[PDB]
């Protein structure tokens, strides 16, 4: 528990977790005219954080890919002599590690604020993700229901008078 | 790798199931010219049924 | 492409003209300034003049 | 360019006050300096201050096309950092601010 | 009239008659909807005029354009929320009856919800 | 210490009421009030009602 829990870019263990790919996909189906200035500021701060985060992700993945490439080459560490094979084979191993990292969702205070806000901006973003990005919204709604968030857009809504628009995954009642 | 992971199951058989036309549930904040998209989705659903 | 929708709500720009220090330029017949306008489309199967 | 001093440092405290009042990229600093020059030797007189204000009105009118009554009907005469001399009203407000800042 | 007056009148009428000559040209592969009726057009115009009448005092009293712009943006978002529904329903409307129903729903929603929201935000300001 | 203790014990009396609707509404309306600069109150008949003078008097009394 660091000493910067106030920081917007920071996150908590139980905060809403969203992948970088999911965030970039969500950016596609949103319009700035339909967001309040506060929501626009939230999105701008989120982009400010993501600008550094996306670039740093390969930095985080580098050691794992380097170790995997060494293991693939063998049990011999030949230093400069093996750089050609190490970085030719690592040129495909590191993309796999970055793929896994990007598919891995990470919690963020900005993510939870933008998604779970109980205002017009929150409703708008949730509805846009539900309509234009059903695949992402299914997982997002499952996560929200598991984390005890109740909204009319959630497919797991037990007090709704209209049938869900997507498959409801198994969960504990 | 240790906590709850949302399921990836989805409908694989019903055609055009995920072409969700605008309605009260999804609000009406979509791209303005998606009226034609909604009409086409309605026509496709009618043809299927 | 996509046809002109039946109705459009258009915001009146504010502050374009600073003459005589009047932010609002459109006034309704009843004597009240207008912030929004409704534009209606008829005969969608028609060209738009150049 | 149109001020009374070959550089802003030759001008007294009024130029520094204008620089503080307006942002470094805001060209209304020049109009504030013009107001300072107009107010030189007049601010300390009740009639001199009004004469300097009339000089500001004339300066704005000669800088930009204007109608009779705009400067009299200006709503707010206060100036903010991001106010630019794009209108006679803005020019007149900057000149008035410079006249107010002028001490002697 | 004189020659100059006749030329000016001809110019004005020709500028006004753009629709007259653009009507004849129509496209086949077009998604054609039923236009909203004139009565419903007038009703919606009257509703907007009522909203403007409600809003006029506060906006006139306000002296900074920023607050006026904020009020305009909020009210525009609220109105566009219902405008999307109106357009979607009218485009899918299969008869003038459906078009009139959609227009009536839109104007009633304005008169109640938009009036309440405008009063609330104006009081807040 | 003696004077502070005596004053506190003498003048302390818990509020034995329930805040009324008017008090709650005024507390909510007091979000943006500030004494640095007085608010410019503007009378809109369509949202305030009554008469301009009465509304101004009530606003002056309240804030
Ligand atoms: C004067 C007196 C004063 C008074 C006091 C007294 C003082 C007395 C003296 C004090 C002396 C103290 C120091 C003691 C000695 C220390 C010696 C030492 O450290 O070297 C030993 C060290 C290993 O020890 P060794 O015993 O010699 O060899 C061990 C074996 O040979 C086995 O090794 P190997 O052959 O198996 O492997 C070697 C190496 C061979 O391979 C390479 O060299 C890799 C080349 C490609 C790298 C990737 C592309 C280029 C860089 C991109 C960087 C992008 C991100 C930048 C982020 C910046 C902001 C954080 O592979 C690696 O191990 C890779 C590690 C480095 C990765 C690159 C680091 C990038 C910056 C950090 C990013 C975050 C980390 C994770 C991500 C890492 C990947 C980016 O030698 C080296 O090989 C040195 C490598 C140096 C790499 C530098 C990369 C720089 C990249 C450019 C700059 C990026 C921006 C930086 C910020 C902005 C400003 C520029
Ligand atoms: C955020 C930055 C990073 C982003 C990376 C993103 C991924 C990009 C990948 C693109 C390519 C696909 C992957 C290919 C994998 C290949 C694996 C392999 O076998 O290669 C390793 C292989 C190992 O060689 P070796 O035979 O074992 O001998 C090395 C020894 O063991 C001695 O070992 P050492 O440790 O002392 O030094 C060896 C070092 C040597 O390499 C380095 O130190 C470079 C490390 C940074 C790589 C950056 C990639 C490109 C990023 C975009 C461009 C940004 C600007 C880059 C500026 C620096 C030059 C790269 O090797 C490495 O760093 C290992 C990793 C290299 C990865 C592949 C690099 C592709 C370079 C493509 C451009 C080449 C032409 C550039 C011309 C200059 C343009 C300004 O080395 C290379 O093939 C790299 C050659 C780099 C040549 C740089 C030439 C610089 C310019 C000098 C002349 C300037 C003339 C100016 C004339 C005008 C004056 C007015
Ligand atoms: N319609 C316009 N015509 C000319 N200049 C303009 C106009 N709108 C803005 N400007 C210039 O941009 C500056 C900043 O504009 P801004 O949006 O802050 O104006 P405002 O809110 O109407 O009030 P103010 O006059 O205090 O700037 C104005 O001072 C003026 O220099």
């Amino acid at each position: 528990m660091d000493n910067n829990y106030h920081f917007w870019g920071n996150g908590d263990r139980q905060d809403v977790s969203l992948s970088y790919e999911d965030y970039y996909s969500i950016l596609d189906c949103l319009l700035d005219e339909k967001l309040s200035p506060q929501g626009l500021m939230k999105f701008k701060n989120l982009h400010e954080v993501s600008m550094y985060g996306v670039s740093y992700v390969p930095l985080y993945c580098f050691p794992v890919a380097y170790g995997i490439s060494h293991m693939l080459t063998g049990k011999v560490r030949r230093g400069h002599s093996g750089y050609r094979n190490l970085f030719s084979l690592m040129s495909v191993v590191l993309p796999f590690t970055c793929w896994y990292a990007y598919t891995t969702p990470i919690p963020r205070r900005l993510y939870t604020e933008i998604i779970c806000s109980n205002n017009a901006d929150g409703a708008y973003v949730r509805n846009r993700i539900k309509q234009q990005k059903p695949g992402i919204w299914r997982k997002l709604s499952q996560q929200l229901y598991n984390k005890n968030f109740r909204f009319p857009e959630l497919n797991q809504d037990l007090t709704a008078t209209e049938f869900p628009l997507d498959y409801v995954a198994p969960h504990k009642f | 790798l240790f906590d709850f992971n949302p399921s990836s199951i989805k409908f694989e058989k019903y055609p055009f199931y995920y072409w969700i036309n605008s309605s009260q549930l999804t609000e009406f904040n979509q791209y303005r010219k998606f009226v034609i998209r909604d009409s086409i989705i309605y026509s496709l659903n009618n043809y299927i049924i | 492409p996509g046809e002109v929708l039946p109705l459009r709500i258009i915001k009146y720009p504010l502050g374009l003209e600073t003459i005589h220090n009047n932010i609002f330029e459109n006034t309704n017949n009843e004597g009240n300034v207008e912030l929004f306008r409704l534009r209606f489309n008829s005969n969608s199967s028609k060209m738009q003049h150049k | 360019a149109q001020t009374a001093h070959q550089n802003r440092y030759q001008g007294g405290l009024c130029y520094a006050q204008c620089n503080e009042l307006f942002s470094f990229w805001n060209p209304s600093i020049q109009q504030c300096w013009k107001g300072c020059d107009f107010g030189v030797g007049r601010v300390n007189d009740p009639e001199g201050r009004i004469e300097a204000q009339q000089m500001c009105k004339r300066w704005a009118a000669e800088l930009y096309w204007t109608y009779k009554g705009e400067l009299d009907t200006i709503k707010d005469l206060r100036v903010h950092a991001d106010m630019y001399p794009t209108t006679p009203q803005n020019v007149y407000r900057a000149c008035l601010a410079g006249v107010r800042r002028q001490k002697f | 009239m004189d020659t100059i007056q006749k030329m000016n009148y001809e110019a004005t009428v020709n500028m006004g008659r753009q629709d007259l000559i653009t009507r004849e040209y129509t496209f086949y592969s077009d998604y054609e909807f039923i236009p909203i009726q004139e009565d419903r057009k007038q009703q919606m115009e009257d509703a907007l005029n009522n909203l403007h009448k409600i809003i006029h005092p506060t906006v006139t009293q306000l002296k900074k354009k920023a607050n006026v712009q904020e009020i305009q943006d909020r009210v525009f978002r609220k109105l566009q929320g219902w405008e999307g529904e109106l357009n979607t329903c009218v485009f899918s409307a299969k008869n003038v009856r459906d078009s009139n129903f959609c227009a009536d729903r839109f104007t009633n929603r304005i008169n109640t919800e938009g009036v309440e929201f405008v009063k609330q935000i104006l009081r807040e300001y | 210490y003696s004077t502070n203790k005596e004053a506190l014990i003498q003048n302390f009396e818990p509020l034995n009421r329930k805040f009324t609707e008017e008090e709650v509404e005024q507390f909510l309306r007091n979000e943006g009030r500030s004494q640095e600069e007085k608010r410019n109150w503007i009378y809109n008949p369509h949202i305030h009602g009554s008469t301009e003078g009465e509304w101004k008097a009530d606003i002056h009394e309240k804030f």
